C-alpha cells in the first residue's frame, strides 16, 4: 500500500541516481557532448559516467546528424540497449535537420528511426542547455509499475 | 634385352596394379606442389560505424 509505492519510487532512484551515456562521434554536437566530461561543465559521476558499449548504458545520445547510411547502423544500437532506455536528442540536426532537412541524405528528426525522449533544441548545444538534458530526463522518471 | 614396354611396369604406381583402389599417385620427385590454394583466412571487422571510442 505504502511500502509498495514506495518501493516504486525507489528503483526510479537508481536512474535518478546514475545514467551511462554512449559515445555517439556523429557530428559537431558530439564535441559539446564531449564538454560534458569537461571539468567547467560537468555530469561527471554527478549522475553521468562515459564507458561506451550499448550493452552495458541507460541512456543513447544521439548527438548530430543522421543519414540513411547511418538509419540501419543506429536502429538495432537503440536494439541492443537493455529495456529500461532513453533517448535524448540533442541539437538541430537530431530535431530535424540543421540546415538539410529538404536534402537527400539526411534522415528529418531521428523520430523515425529511434523514438526520442527528452530533446534538446541548442545548435552549437551550450554545456548549460546540455545539463538539462540529463537532470530532466532524472525529472521525468516518476512513476513505474502500478499493479 | 629388356625394353622400355617391360619398364614401364616397374614404374611408381603399385608394383602389382589393380586392387579396389587406384586413387593413389605417384610421388612427386622433390616432394609435393605448395597446397597454396585453399582458405584465405581474412578476418572482416565492422569497427567503425558508431562509439568504437576511436
Ligand atoms: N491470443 C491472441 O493473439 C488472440 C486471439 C484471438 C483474438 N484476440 C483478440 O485480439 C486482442 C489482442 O490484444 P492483446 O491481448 O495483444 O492486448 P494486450 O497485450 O493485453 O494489451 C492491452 C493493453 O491495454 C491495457 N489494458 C487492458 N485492459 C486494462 C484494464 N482493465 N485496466 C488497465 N489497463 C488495461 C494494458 O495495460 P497494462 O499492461 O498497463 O495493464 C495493456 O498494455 C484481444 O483483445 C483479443 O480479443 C487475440
Ligand atoms: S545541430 Fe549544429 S552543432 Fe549539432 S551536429 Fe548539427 S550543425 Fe553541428
Amino acid at each position: 500500500e505504502y511500502v509498495v509505492a514506495k518501493l516504486d519510487d525507489l528503483i526510479n532512484w537508481a536512474r535518478r541516481s546514475s545514467l551511462w551515456p554512449m559515445t555517439f562521434g556523429l557530428a559537431c554536437c558530439a564535441v559539446e557532448m564531449m564538454h560534458m566530461a569537461a571539468p567547467r561543465y560537468d555530469m561527471d559521476r554527478f549522475g553521468v559516467v562515459f564507458r561506451a558499449s550499448p550493452r552495458q548504458s541507460d541512456v543513447m545520445i544521439v548527438a548530430g546528424t543522421l543519414t540513411n547510411k547511418m538509419a540501419p547502423a543506429l536502429r538495432k544500437v537503440y536494439d541492443q540497449m537493455p529495456e529500461p532506455r532513453y533517448v535524448v536528442s540533442m541539437g538541430s540536426c537530431a530535431n530535424g535537420g540543421g540546415y538539410y532537412h529538404y536534402s537527400y541524405s539526411v534522415v528529418r528528426g531521428c523520430d523515425r528511426i529511434v523514438p526520442v525522449d527528452i530533446y534538446v533544441p541548442g545548435c552549437p548545444p551550450t554545456a548549460e542547455a546540455l545539463l538539462y538534458g540529463i537532470l530532466q530526463l532524472q525529472k521525468k522518471i516518476k512513476r513505474e509499475k502500478r499493479l | 634385352q629388356p625394353d622400355v614396354e617391360w619398364a614401364e611396369q616397374y614404374g611408381g604406381a603399385v608394383m602389382y596394379p589393380t586392387k579396389e583402389t587406384a586413387h593413389w599417385k605417384p610421388p612427386p620427385w622433390n616432394d609435393v606442389d605448395p597446397p597454396k590454394d585453399t582458405l584465405v583466412s581474412n578476418l572482416t571487422l565492422n569497427f567503425g560505424p558508431q562509439h568504437p571510442a576511436a
